[PDB]
């Protein structure tokens, strides 16, 4: 399946309809969580050469360079110029001194072997994912410039196979276009909810801006249904508009005194009024003071 | 005692001179209120960079703002030994006092929590896992059991 | 006399629940001398839905 | 005006049409929007559907006639889209409506007659 | 209990506002929350240790 | 019997210093290191 | 060039973290819930209705007991909405102060049995049969709390030595 894939998206850039975009997402979808389950079984495996590999490399593919880098061998992380262009120099650090007190045995052969077997396969399933979304994002910009500037190439991309193109998302009414791509989860989000444009966003305005983005991305889909709007202005004025309300959402002379007639008439409302402020309390008992005698202790106040 | 005042309208006139004539008429106003924001700003550790503000002329509002600002907390700490010594002062001296010391009180609490972001944890990772054995060693040693978390149906 | 002016019937169903609604009252301000009998009616909608105390 | 909106009605054609709107949203026939529009013709209940020829862009209602060509509904485009909205009982201007039948109406014989009228427009 | 502590501590890290200033306090404990009496109390138990001794 | 009608009385009783009517005094895993 | 100063008092940090929790992992008695099934069984528990009613349903009831302490209605009442809301403790104080305060009601003393628990409510049945004998209600309701034969045997030869009468 992602033979067929590749050599398909490098007959496209060959040569450089819809539905060759959406398989090239759906396989770079695939193969995100196939890297993710390459890693895991990579930090797994490595877990008895090192140990804090892991705590010190949270990402996948630096923790996969971290590995392959290293492997066994924990002399690999005093001077080594292929590690600082991985990770940091505090992260280089932070690896040296977990690999000065590690406290595990060295890998075998075979397993070092299947672990940078591991690596390169997740390496070039990285690779293959941004050959994808590279050429995704340029059949985006070739199909529809707006959606793909607006709301995101592979967004839109997404948004295109999962309406059935931009033929059929034009059609599409605001709220389809907010709910596209639902299914504990969250309700009411699709793929314009958990997109980039919508990440940059705190939760409590995460609904409203996903819902101000579906409208955006719908008049955007709606303008590249003909061949109108080619550079993708109306997508940037848009997305400007989208963030001037993202940053709106987030963050006098004392009157000349006077006195005029308190009351003229009584009665009808004035009563309400002393109601809600001044309404009859025990007006008893309460202002007193009880000249005589003393009630509870002498000085409790 | 009143070096702010005079510092305000010396920097005043010395602005005021190096003043085309036909413009002067609202433009010391508006340079007036630039400086009561930059004071303010200072007050507030928030950044201060007006955009259409000639460097020449923020550099003397910086230079007026730092000197001010050296004046406010040095009176500041005078006023408060001075209080704290045991001093007659009417309340409106200590009301400024208090106001002082609680801007400067967080500029260095500020100062202090970034310092700690910077040089990291104090506590050195052996000194704490040397805190975390005893603790443990202790809670053990007490047969304590953990508190859980409030039962739904907690009858307390 | 205002005693009977706040009154409720218990109605006790046998399965299930016992319903108390509020009936109508009178306020009765009699004067002896003349033998006239003020009977202010308070309706049963007027502390049915008030969320207010006897004060 | 915009050349892709069609038909195209006249003054008195868009009088009459704007009086239905204006009798359909004070007796709760009419949604007022292009997605409760767009609704309104997916669900089948849109009697008739009205456009705005001063949109910016048009493109964005350019779905709407399409659609009536989906669900067989007459379709209409009035001259500005803040007649539209102040016929609708609103503020804002509105850039398309749908007068949606209702169980009954009274105003079901002059939504017929717009129906007829505004089927004739687009030749 | 994990969550309770994670609480807690969570707490603590939050920003410190007057008028015109504040700040995330990210080292020290507030002592203005009401279960600060409990941390208090514990975490000077814990110095108690190191002064003490687990045996004394 | 069936009593229908009964009156009711709304006021603010029960006041008393905090204390109890009745003469006699009111009534009031573990850790482990491997 | 430049240094972020952020970076490495976070890799120091977690780097304590880390060996926190490796020393951690030894202590076995930590307890822990797990918040989202937590939460869930919070939900199932969610039931009452209006607090501003039940309350001036149950200022209603307390001036009908103080009004009249002899109406069983009225007791009734009060130990239904006792029972409704809150806790069971209070309606059965007030079934047993209105069985206290109205004595000689069969309703009373239903609802004093039917509060309280069978331990109770035998207790609560022979008061009632010695207040008020010859009760085929009260009968029936001690010979159901019996939960034996032998002792529903003897309720019923009890019950028809008191009121032979009683199909």
């Amino acid at each position: 399946m992602f033979a067929e894939i590749m050599m398909k998206i490098e007959e496209y850039i060959s040569k450089q309809e819809y539905r060759v975009i959406v398989d090239a997402n759906n396989l770079t979808v695939e193969i995100e969580n196939e890297l993710n389950i390459i890693h895991k079984f990579i930090r797994d495996k490595y877990s008895k050469r090192f140990p804090e590999l892991e705590s010190l490399v949270p990402n996948a593919l630096d923790y996969i360079r971290t590995v392959k880098e290293l492997g066994n061998s924990l002399d690999k992380c005093k001077n080594n110029e292929n590690l600082q262009q991985i990770l940091t120099n505090a992260t280089i650090m932070v690896v040296s001194v977990t690999a000065s007190t590690t406290q595990g045995q060295q890998l075998s052969e075979e397993e070092l072997e299947r672990l940078e077997e591991a690596c390169d396969m997740a390496l070039e399933l990285n690779a293959s994912k941004h050959r994808i979304y590279e050429y995704v994002e340029s059949r985006m910009s070739f199909i529809a410039p707006n959606l793909s500037i607006i709301i995101g190439a592979s967004t839109a991309a997404k948004i295109m196979g999962v309406a059935g193109g931009l033929t059929n998302l034009s059609k599409m009414p605001a709220c389809n276009i907010m709910l596209l791509g639902a299914q504990s989860v969250l309700p009411h989000t699709g793929y314009i909810y958990h997109s980039d444009i919508v990440q940059s966003l705190p939760p409590d305005l995460r609904r409203k801006a996903a819902r101000l983005v579906a409208a955006k991305c719908t008049l955007a889909a709606r303008v590249d249904s003909f061949h109108e709007s080619t550079e993708g202005k109306v997508g940037y004025e848009l997305k400007d508009e989208i963030e001037r309300k993202f940053d709106k959402w987030q963050e006098k002379p004392l009157p000349a005194p006077l006195d005029g007639q308190r009351k003229k008439r009584g009665g009808r409302r004035y009563r309400k009024m002393k109601e809600r402020l001044g309404l009859t309390e025990i007006r008893k008992q309460a202002n007193r003071m009880s000249f005589g005698e003393i009630e509870e202790d002498a000085y409790q106040e | 005692s009143h070096f702010d005042l005079e510092l305000r309208a010396a920097v005043m006139h010395d602005i005021l001179d190096m003043m085309p004539e036909g413009i002067k008429q609202n433009k010391a106003r508006t340079i007036l209120q630039h400086l009561s924001e930059a004071w303010r700003c200072w007050k507030a550790n928030i950044p201060w960079k007006v955009p259409g503000l000639p460097t020449p002329i923020e550099n003397m509002i910086l230079r007026y703002v730092k000197a001010k600002a050296d004046w406010w907390t040095n009176t500041a700490h005078y006023n408060r030994e001075r209080i704290r010594r045991g001093a007659t002062v009417d309340k409106t001296v200590c009301k400024k006092n208090l106001g002082r010391l609680t801007r400067l009180y967080l500029k260095a609490e500020q100062e202090r929590q970034h310092n700690y972001l910077k040089d990291g944890p104090y506590i050195t990772a052996e000194e704490a896992v040397a805190v975390y054995t005893t603790t443990v060693h202790w809670l053990e040693s007490r047969r304590f059991s953990p508190i859980p978390f409030p039962p739904l149906s907690y009858k307390h | 006399d205002d005693t009977n002016v706040y009154r409720v019937t218990i109605h006790k169903t046998f399965e299930g629940n016992l319903t108390t609604k509020p009936i109508n009252g009178a306020i009765f301000i009699f004067n002896p001398r003349t033998g006239q009998l003020f009977l202010k009616i308070i309706h049963t909608s007027v502390w049915a839905g008030q969320k207010r105390l006897g004060q | 005006v915009n050349p892709k909106a069609y038909p195209l009605a006249d003054a008195h054609l868009t009088k009459k049409l704007l009086d239905l709107v204006q009798q359909s949203c004070n007796y709760k026939q009419l949604r007022k929007g292009a997605n409760e529009a767009t609704k309104t013709l997916n669900r089948g209940i849109s009697e008739f559907i009205v456009m705005a020829a001063d949109a910016e862009p048009l493109e964005i209602i350019l779905h709407l006639p399409l659609l009536c060509e989906d669900k067989n509904v007459p379709y209409v485009f009035v001259r500005s889209k803040q007649a539209l909205g102040r016929a609708c009982g609103v503020s804002r201007p509105v850039i398309a409506c749908s007068v949606t039948i209702k169980e009954g109406s009274q105003l079901k014989q002059q939504i017929q007659s717009i129906q007829q009228s505004i089927e004739r427009l687009l030749v | 209990d994990h969550n309770i502590a994670d609480y807690m501590t969570a707490k603590n890290n939050v920003v410190i506002n007057y008028k015109d200033m504040n700040h995330t306090n990210s080292y020290g404990i507030i002592r203005g929350l009401q279960f600060a009496s409990f941390i208090v109390q514990y975490y000077g138990l814990v110095m108690d240790l190191l002064v003490l001794g687990l045996h004394r | 019997d069936e009593t229908y009608g009964v009156n009711v009385q709304f006021e603010s009783d029960e006041e008393e210093g905090d204390e109890d009517v009745y003469g006699e005094v009111r009534e009031e895993c573990t850790l482990s290191a491997n | 060039g430049e240094l972020d100063m952020r970076k490495i008092g976070q890799a120091r940090n977690t780097l304590m973290d880390m060996r926190l929790s490796q020393v951690s992992d030894s202590v076995s008695g930590q307890t822990v819930v797990d918040p989202k099934g937590y939460l869930t069984d919070l939900n199932s528990m969610i039931p009452g209705g209006d607090i501003n009613d039940i309350k001036k349903a149950r200022l209603l009831l307390k001036s009908v007991r103080e009004t009249n302490p002899h109406h069983p209605p009225a007791w009734i009442a009060s130990a239904r909405l006792e029972e409704v809301t809150g806790k069971l403790q209070v309606a059965r104080n007030l079934i047993m102060k209105g069985t206290e305060m109205c004595p000689k009601s069969e309703d009373v003393w239903l609802e004093a049995a039917r509060l309280q628990p069978g331990d109770t409510a035998k207790a609560v049945v022979a008061q009632a049969v010695r207040h008020l004998p010859q009760s085929v209600r009260i009968y029936i309701r001690a010979a159901e709390l019996e939960t034996d034969i032998r002792a529903k045997k003897r309720v019923l030869r009890k019950a028809l030595e008191h009121v032979p009468n009683s199909v």
